[PDB]
């Protein structure tokens, strides 16, 4: 996270840290005790599928304080429409091997209903983005969880407000822009998979996933987020389904 | 309505046959008698921050 602040310990209790062989891989969002939403691109280069760990109740990476709960990731579910190495349909649904135990430091974020998310949540201007990603473009990653307040913009407005770059990916209906074009504040490469959480009438909801951008906090550019409202039914159907053998599952989308 | 100011609902809104509207809540919550408010039914409902709620 570029230009944010430390999230006070316990104020982002749905934040997940994904690890592969103990190394920081991506962020994620706890949506109940056994399900985590992350980004599909996080798993493009994984060969050691049994070394995939989700950490809940995490805050400071230099110390173990006892509120951290780690679980083996039993399944990684990605839409059939996602193509590795590309940007579209950047979502993953993770089933933990055992449930996490809800505490003051481990709480799920609400996965909203599609209609509520499109008709109401899409119009809340500001939302929070978080992670242990890069503190600057070409900088070091954070030891303490960082949080940033970003405004959402309409795609027409994002495209016209952005510097025209060659071979730049399209912003599809499965994405949204959020952030600042002045080069001061953004989510970054290591924040990938993390929550874009929206407040509405005293409750927080999952509206986006840290997905991509052109560098971090690049002048004339905004952060690009997976538009979670497009996957509510896809996510709900999968959470009601029985586990299948194998870690990686490709599931039809829509 | 549900299109207009979330049908007055704190959480979810369902439109019905005519000028009828039913508010609903996410699991771990119950709808109050006002028909719009959602109250937690569990210790750790989704989207609430315990250290902030306890302060
Ligand atoms: C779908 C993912 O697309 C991309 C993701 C990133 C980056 N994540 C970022 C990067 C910049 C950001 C700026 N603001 C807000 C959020 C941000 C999040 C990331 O994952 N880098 S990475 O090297 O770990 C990585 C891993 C898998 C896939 C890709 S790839 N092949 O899509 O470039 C890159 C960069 C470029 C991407 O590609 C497009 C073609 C511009
Ligand atoms: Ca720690």
């Amino acid at each position: 996270i570029v230009g944010g602040k430390v999230c006070p310990k316990g104020e982002c209790p749905w934040q997940v840290l994904l690890l592969v062989n103990g190394a920081q891989l991506c962020g994620g969002t706890l949506i109940n005790t056994i399900w985590v939403v992350s980004a599909a691109h996080c798993f493009d280069k994984i060969k050691n599928w049994r070394n995939l760990i989700a950490v809940l109740g995490e805050h400071d990476l230099s110390e173990h304080d006892g509120d951290e709960q780690s679980r083996r990731v039993a399944q990684v579910i990605i839409p059939s429409t996602y193509v590795p190495g590309t940007t579209n349909h950047d979502i993953a649904l993770l089933r933990l091997h055992q449930p996490v135990v809800l505490t003051d430091h481990v709480v799920p974020l609400c996965l909203p209903e599609r209609t509520f998310s499109e008709r109401t949540l899409a119009f809340v201007r500001f939302s929070l983005v978080s992670g242990w990603g890069q503190l600057l473009d070409r900088g070091a990653t954070a030891l303490e969880l960082m949080v940033l307040n970003v405004p959402r913009l309409m795609t027409q407005d994002c495209l016209q407000q952005s510097r025209k770059v060659g071979d730049s990916p399209n912003i599809t209906e499965y994405m949204f822009c959020a952030g600042y074009s002045d080069g001061s504040k953004d989510s970054c490469k290591g924040d990938s998979g993390g929550p874009h959480a929206t407040h509405y009438r005293g409750t927080w909801y999952l509206t986006g996933i840290v997905s991509w951008g052109q560098g971090c906090a690049t002048v004339g550019h905004f952060g690009v987020y997976t538009r979670v409202s497009q996957y509510i039914e896809w996510l709900q159907k999968l959470m009601r389904s029985e586990p299948r053998p194998g870690v990686l599952l490709r599931a039809p989308f829509p | 309505i549900c299109v207009n100011e979330n049908g007055g609902c704190e959480q979810y809104c369902s439109d019905h046959t005519g000028t009828k509207r039913s508010c609903r809540c996410h699991e771990g919550y119950s709808l109050l008698a006002d028909g719009v408010s959602c109250t937690p039914t569990v210790e750790y409902p989704c989207g609430k921050i315990p250290i902030l709620e306890k302060r």
